[PDB]
């Protein structure tokens, strides 16, 4: 029956694309990775070049120790033996520590201090690939949407494990690192704070989450339902609006009564995803500093 | 009145139902004989919400509550004002909704696009009646279903969730929010970098999609592409409700104890069940 | 309180949020006609953002939005009704005169270029080391319509060359002039390209691009359209 572009059905191939040279230092791009004709059914067969230079290693280097320091304390944990390591895997944990410690660095490697070297070395792998993500903008003579946006995403993680410890005046209140330990976390904060729910940003929160996959939905399968007229095609199409733009357009106008252009609905889209984080960090920053619990504030309106 | 577009496009043809009886516009909006569906579907709704609220006695929306019948009922009939009106607005509610997305089908018809806008909808509704149908019927009652109401149907995903103790555990339920928030990641990303291109720094010129590829290889080592790209939102958009779907209608019927007890499996395999040590010895 | 301050706060952003987000959608369409073509008396309560001007690469020039918007072209097309709301019937052969679901929009009749300003498409034998690295070979299938008649045989595939993919089939007819076909309006299979769009008969009417080695928007939009169109207006002559 009817073919729709979900997948490939013919790839092809031409010599690497090594990309856009513009103001970017060329030293510092490997080489092309292998080409996968796997990922080819469904997206862009080519792996690489990738970009390293200073930062880029410093966040690499960074975010692997972090990883490593958890690992190593799982190891720990599961006395050596990889039988143990993989059975509890879920459920071994990096904690920060007690409340005693307040925010002191005074607390034993076992008990508090390697969740603070660990954390210490995310901090510098974010951050330093925040900076990331504007410089490769940058070289690019791009806009730093990418980086404003990323940096929503960088709210909610500062709040949940750096801005809110430090105002609530102890490290104990930050996440731990390990898998069910950070959903058990999750459960008994919006216990000890009067159930989430009653935190308006939080349904905000949700309400742009769910608004974020509604909105991709749409907007994936509009694209695709005009592929056939080069639809994908986006910079182009608002460059000079063609067919395409116009039946998406007016698709979504015969529907809902309302429509979007080819540039605005990727406003819709960023802002949509963004805010999620965005309206997420303000209402989990207000929980305990200012409102310790959501049902009672919600009683009184204020 | 027309986008400076439109008429080249509103020209007759597409329906599924009727030929030409409803095939005509009301302002911007096509009409369609799933259009006339709709709105007996939508009105009929509304009417009996706003005669539920006269039987609740409140106005105010977030007050009002409409709630299925008790679970004494099974999957019988109940009156009226103890869960009747849920049972008929929700028949209502899945008219218009799949009303909705027929109607859709007829204008990429007539507009000569492809069918995926009404497909991708069609997970939603399949979502909202595993709540509201599948799962009740499988599980004997109605009043398993949630409530419509604003306030009411949090406290219904609150004790159902903790009916199983903390819900994290579900399993089909972690690969479904891995999906939400993986798709949030990439819808983010998407309109960044469109915009990013489209609106590049301040006197330079739009930039390309060869651009937007080479972004994102600096950044990462891959791109997926600007038709991959859409592709992907949709399968993770869809991908994050199928797997709500599925976490749902598992729950309360093939597994009804604690989530986190389902995990045990895992830790008892022969092979590490006993060795001493770590978390679980 | 903090958070009663912080929230009323927040929906006053989101409201201007919305307000922003909807004026920069109304850059193109706007303002509203009437069925004549002639100004709305109601544009709703959204006014037109103030102009932006996009810079184009490789001399192509700016493109500043909103401006004045027209079709730039003649639109088959006649009411059937007194009042507003009804269809509009072509006057002709909708295919041929490009309305309908055959419509296509007077785009640029140049070459979309990649970023090194070469053509962004190119029959895949004039792209150097371009080759089929996975999939049937569609080249050398003979091409099936919805009338189950063989319209002809694909002779090359054009191909994005940054973004390395399959765009159209090019398809020689009987006469031994060729075609585009638009590669997601086509089924590849062991023994065939099968169309459902278009009857045998229809092949011929696709429009045809003026040098055979590149295509112009302006080109991929009538080739586009048309095939689309077929879907209704191909109807008759399909099938099963
Ligand atoms: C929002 C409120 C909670 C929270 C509540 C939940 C709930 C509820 C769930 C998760 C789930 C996840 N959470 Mg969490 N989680 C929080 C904050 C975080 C943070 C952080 C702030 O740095 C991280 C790294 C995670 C990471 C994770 C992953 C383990 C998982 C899927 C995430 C995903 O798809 O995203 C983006 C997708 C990407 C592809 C990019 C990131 C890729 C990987 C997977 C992240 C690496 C994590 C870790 C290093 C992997 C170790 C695996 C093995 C031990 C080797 N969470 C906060 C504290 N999270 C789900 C899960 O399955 O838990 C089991 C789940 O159901
Ligand atoms: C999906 C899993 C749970 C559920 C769990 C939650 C949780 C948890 C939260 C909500 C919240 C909301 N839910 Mg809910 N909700 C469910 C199913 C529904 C259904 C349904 C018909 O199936 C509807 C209409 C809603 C609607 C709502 C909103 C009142 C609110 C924000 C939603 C949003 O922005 O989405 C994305 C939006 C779109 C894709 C389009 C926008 C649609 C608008 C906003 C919906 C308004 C509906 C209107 C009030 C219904 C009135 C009907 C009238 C007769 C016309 N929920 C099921 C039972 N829902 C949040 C809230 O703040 O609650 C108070 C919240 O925190
Ligand atoms: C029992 C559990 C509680 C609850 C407790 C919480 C808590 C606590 C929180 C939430 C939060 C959220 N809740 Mg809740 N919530 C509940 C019930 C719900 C329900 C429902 C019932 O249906 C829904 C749909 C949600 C939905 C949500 C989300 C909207 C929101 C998180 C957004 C996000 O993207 O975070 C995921 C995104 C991030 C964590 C950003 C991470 C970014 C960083 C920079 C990434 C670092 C990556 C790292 C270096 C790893 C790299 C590895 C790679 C492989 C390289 N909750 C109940 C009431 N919820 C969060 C929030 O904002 O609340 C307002 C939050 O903190
Ligand atoms: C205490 C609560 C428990 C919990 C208990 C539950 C329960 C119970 C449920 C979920 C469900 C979900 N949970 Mg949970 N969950 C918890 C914590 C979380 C956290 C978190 C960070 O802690 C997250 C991110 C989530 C996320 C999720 C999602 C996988 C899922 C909700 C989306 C969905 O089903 O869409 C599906 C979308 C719809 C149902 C919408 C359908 C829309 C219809 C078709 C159209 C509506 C039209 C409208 C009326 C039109 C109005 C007209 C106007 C013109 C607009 N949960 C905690 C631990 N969770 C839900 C799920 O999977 O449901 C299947 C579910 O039932
Ligand atoms: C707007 C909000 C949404 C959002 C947006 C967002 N995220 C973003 C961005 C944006 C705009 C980026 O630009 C940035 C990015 O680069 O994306 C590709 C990013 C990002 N979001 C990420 C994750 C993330 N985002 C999340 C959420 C969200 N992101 C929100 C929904 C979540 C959730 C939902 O929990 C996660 C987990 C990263 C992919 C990336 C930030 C990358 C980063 O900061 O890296 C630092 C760390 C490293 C450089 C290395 C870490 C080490 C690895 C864990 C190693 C593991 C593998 C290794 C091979 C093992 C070796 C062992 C052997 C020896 C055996
Ligand atoms: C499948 C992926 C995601 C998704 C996709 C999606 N949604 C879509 C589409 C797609 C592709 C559309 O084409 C369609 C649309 O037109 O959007 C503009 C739509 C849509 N998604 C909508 C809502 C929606 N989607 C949601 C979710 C999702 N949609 C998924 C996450 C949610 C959540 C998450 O709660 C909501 C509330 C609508 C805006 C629209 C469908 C509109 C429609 O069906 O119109 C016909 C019906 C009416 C006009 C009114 C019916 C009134 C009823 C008879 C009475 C009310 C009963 C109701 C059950 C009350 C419940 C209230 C309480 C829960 C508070
Ligand atoms: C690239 O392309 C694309 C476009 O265009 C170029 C687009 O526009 C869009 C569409 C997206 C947007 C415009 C972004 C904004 C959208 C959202 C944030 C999603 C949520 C939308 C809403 C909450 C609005 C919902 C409104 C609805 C459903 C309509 C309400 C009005 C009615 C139901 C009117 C009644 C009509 C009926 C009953 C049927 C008709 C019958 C009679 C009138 C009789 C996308 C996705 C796209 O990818
Ligand atoms: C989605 C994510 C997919 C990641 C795919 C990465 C493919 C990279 C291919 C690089 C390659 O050619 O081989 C190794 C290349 C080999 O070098 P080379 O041979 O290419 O270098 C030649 C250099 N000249 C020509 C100048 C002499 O080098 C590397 O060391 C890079 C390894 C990095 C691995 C990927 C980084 C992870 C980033 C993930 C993002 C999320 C945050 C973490
Ligand atoms: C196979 O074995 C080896 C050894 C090879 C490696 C194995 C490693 C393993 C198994 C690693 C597992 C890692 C896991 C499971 C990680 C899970 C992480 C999760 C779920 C994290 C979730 C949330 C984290 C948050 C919110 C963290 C926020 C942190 C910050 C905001 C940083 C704050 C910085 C601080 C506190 C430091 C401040 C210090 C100074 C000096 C100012
Ligand atoms: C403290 C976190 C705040 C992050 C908010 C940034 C929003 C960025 C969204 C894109 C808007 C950028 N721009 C240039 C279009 O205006
Ligand atoms: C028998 C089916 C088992 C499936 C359950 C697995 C849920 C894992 C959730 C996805 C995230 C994976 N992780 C932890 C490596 O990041
Ligand atoms: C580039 C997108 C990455 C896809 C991974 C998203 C996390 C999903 C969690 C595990 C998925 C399990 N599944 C569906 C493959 O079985
Ligand atoms: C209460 C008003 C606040 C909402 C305004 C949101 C606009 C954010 C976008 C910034 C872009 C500015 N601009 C048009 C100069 O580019
Ligand atoms: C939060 C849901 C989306 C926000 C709603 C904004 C709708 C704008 C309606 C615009 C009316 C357009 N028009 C052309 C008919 O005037
Ligand atoms: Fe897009
Ligand atoms: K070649």
């Amino acid at each position: 029956a009817e073919y729709q572009n979900i997948f490939s059905q013919v790839q092809v191939r031409g010599p690497a694309d090594l990309g856009m040279t513009e103001d970017v230092n060329l030293a510092n791009r490997s080489g092309v990775g292998p080409f996968s004709t796997l990922l080819g059914w469904f997206g862009n067969a080519q792996l690489g070049p990738i970009y390293l230079g200073s930062l880029g290693v410093l966040s690499l280097f960074s975010g692997l120790m972090w990883f490593f320091t958890i690992g190593i304390w799982f190891w720990y944990q599961a006395g050596w033996n990889p039988a143990v390591f993989l059975r509890d895997l879920f459920f071994f944990s990096l904690e920060p520590p007690a409340p005693e410690y307040g925010l002191s660095f005074a607390a034993p490697l076992k008990e508090g201090g390697l969740w603070l070297i660990a954390s210490f070395f995310m901090f510098v792998a974010v951050w330093s690939w925040w900076g990331r993500t504007y410089l490769r903008a940058q070289a690019l003579g791009m806009g730093k949407h990418t980086a404003w946006a990323f940096l929503s995403a960088i709210w909610l993680w500062m709040v949940l494990g750096f801005i809110r410890p430090i105002l609530m005046g102890s490290w104990s209140e930050a996440v731990p690192y390990g898998i069910f330990s950070h959903l058990d976390w999750t459960n008994n904060f919006s216990l000890v704070h009067g159930n989430l729910f009653y935190n308006p940003f939080h349904g905000l929160s949700i309400a742009f989450l769910y608004g974020s996959a509604g909105l991709f939905a749409m907007h994936g399968a509009t694209i695709l339902a005009v592929s056939r007229f080069g639809g994908e095609r986006e910079l182009e199409q608002i460059a000079d609006r063609g067919t395409a733009a116009e039946r998406a357009a007016l698709f979504w106008r015969w529907t809902m009564g309302f429509n979007a252009t080819m540039e605005g609905i990727h406003r819709w889209a960023i802002w949509m995803a963004v805010l999620v984080t965005l309206t997420g960090g303000i209402g989990i920053l207000l929980s305990g500093t200012v409102v310790d619990n959501w049902y009672v504030w919600g009683q009184n309106h204020g | 009145a027309l986008l400076s577009f439109e008429r080249k496009y509103r020209v007759p043809g597409g329906t599924l139902v009727g030929g030409n009886l409803f095939d005509f516009w009301v302002g911007p909006f096509y009409v369609g004989f799933f259009g006339v569906a709709t709105f007996f579907f939508a009105a009929l709704g509304i009417i009996l919400i706003a005669w539920s609220a006269v039987l609740q006695g409140t106005w105010n929306p977030q007050l009002i509550s409409v709630y299925p019948p008790a679970l004494e009922y099974g999957l019988g009939g109940a009156p009226l004002a103890k869960g009747g009106l849920w049972q008929i607005i929700t028949i209502c509610a899945t008219g218009a909704f799949v009303s909705w997305a027929l109607r859709e089908v007829e204008i990429c018809r007539k507009l000569g696009i492809g069918y995926h806008i009404p497909f991708a909808f069609a997970f939603a509704i399949l979502a909202y009646l595993t709540l509201v149908l599948f799962r009740p019927v499988m599980m004997g009652a109605w009043g398993y279903a949630f409530p419509y109401g604003i306030w009411t149907h949090l406290d219904w995903v609150s004790n159902t969730g903790y009916t199983y103790g903390n819900f994290h555990y579900n399993p089909a339920h972690m690969i479904a929010i891995s999906f939400f928030f993986t798709n949030a990641l990439a819808l983010a990303l998407h309109g960044a970098l469109v915009l990013s291109a489209a609106n590049p720094e301040k006197g330079k010129e739009m930039r390309t999609p060869d651009h937007e590829d080479t972004f994102f290889r600096d950044l990462v080592g891959y791109s997926i592409g600007t038709l991959g790209i859409h592709r992907l939102g949709l399968l993770l958009s869809l991908s994050a409700v199928f797997f709500s779907a599925l976490c749902m209608i598992i729950t309360g019927t093939i597994w009804f104890d604690q989530w986190v007890d389902w995990w045990q499996w895992w830790v008892k395999l022969p092979w590490w069940a006993n060795i001493p040590g770590g978390i679980n010895g | 309180d903090l958070a009663s301050l912080a929230i009323y706060s927040f929906w006053i952003f989101l409201a201007g949020l919305i307000y922003y987000l909807q004026t920069e959608n109304m850059r193109e369409g706007y303002p509203l006609e009437n069925e004549d073509g002639t100004p709305a008396a109601n544009q709703g309560p959204f006014p037109l953002p103030k102009p932006k001007t996009f810079i184009l690469p490789h001399g192509r020039g700016t493109l500043t939005v909103p401006g004045p918007e027209s079709e730039d072209r003649p639109i088959a097309l006649a009411r059937t009704a007194v009042s507003e709301g009804f269809p509009h019937a072509p006057t002709g052969d909708p295919m041929k005169d490009g309305v309908g679901p055959a419509s296509w929009v007077a785009r640029r009749d140049l070459p979309e270029l990649d970023g090194h300003g070469h053509n962004k498409i190119k029959p895949m034998k004039a792209a150097a080391g371009f080759h089929v690295s996975a999939g049937k070979n569609p080249i050398g299938l003979p091409v099936r319509g919805c009338d189950l008649e063989i319209a002809g045989k694909v002779v090359d595939i054009w191909v994005d060359i940054p973004e390395q993919m399959a765009r159209f089939l090019e398809v020689e007819l009987k006469d031994g002039s060729t075609r585009l076909l638009p590669m997601q309006m086509v089924k590849v299979q062991s023994n065939r390209v099968h169309v459902n769009a278009l009857s045998s008969d229809l092949f011929a009417g696709i429009p045809t691009i003026k040098s055979p080695t590149e295509v112009t928007l302006l080109e991929e939009d009538k080739i586009c359209g048309y095939v689309a169109g077929g879907l209704m207006y191909a109807a008759p002559k399909r099938k099963s």
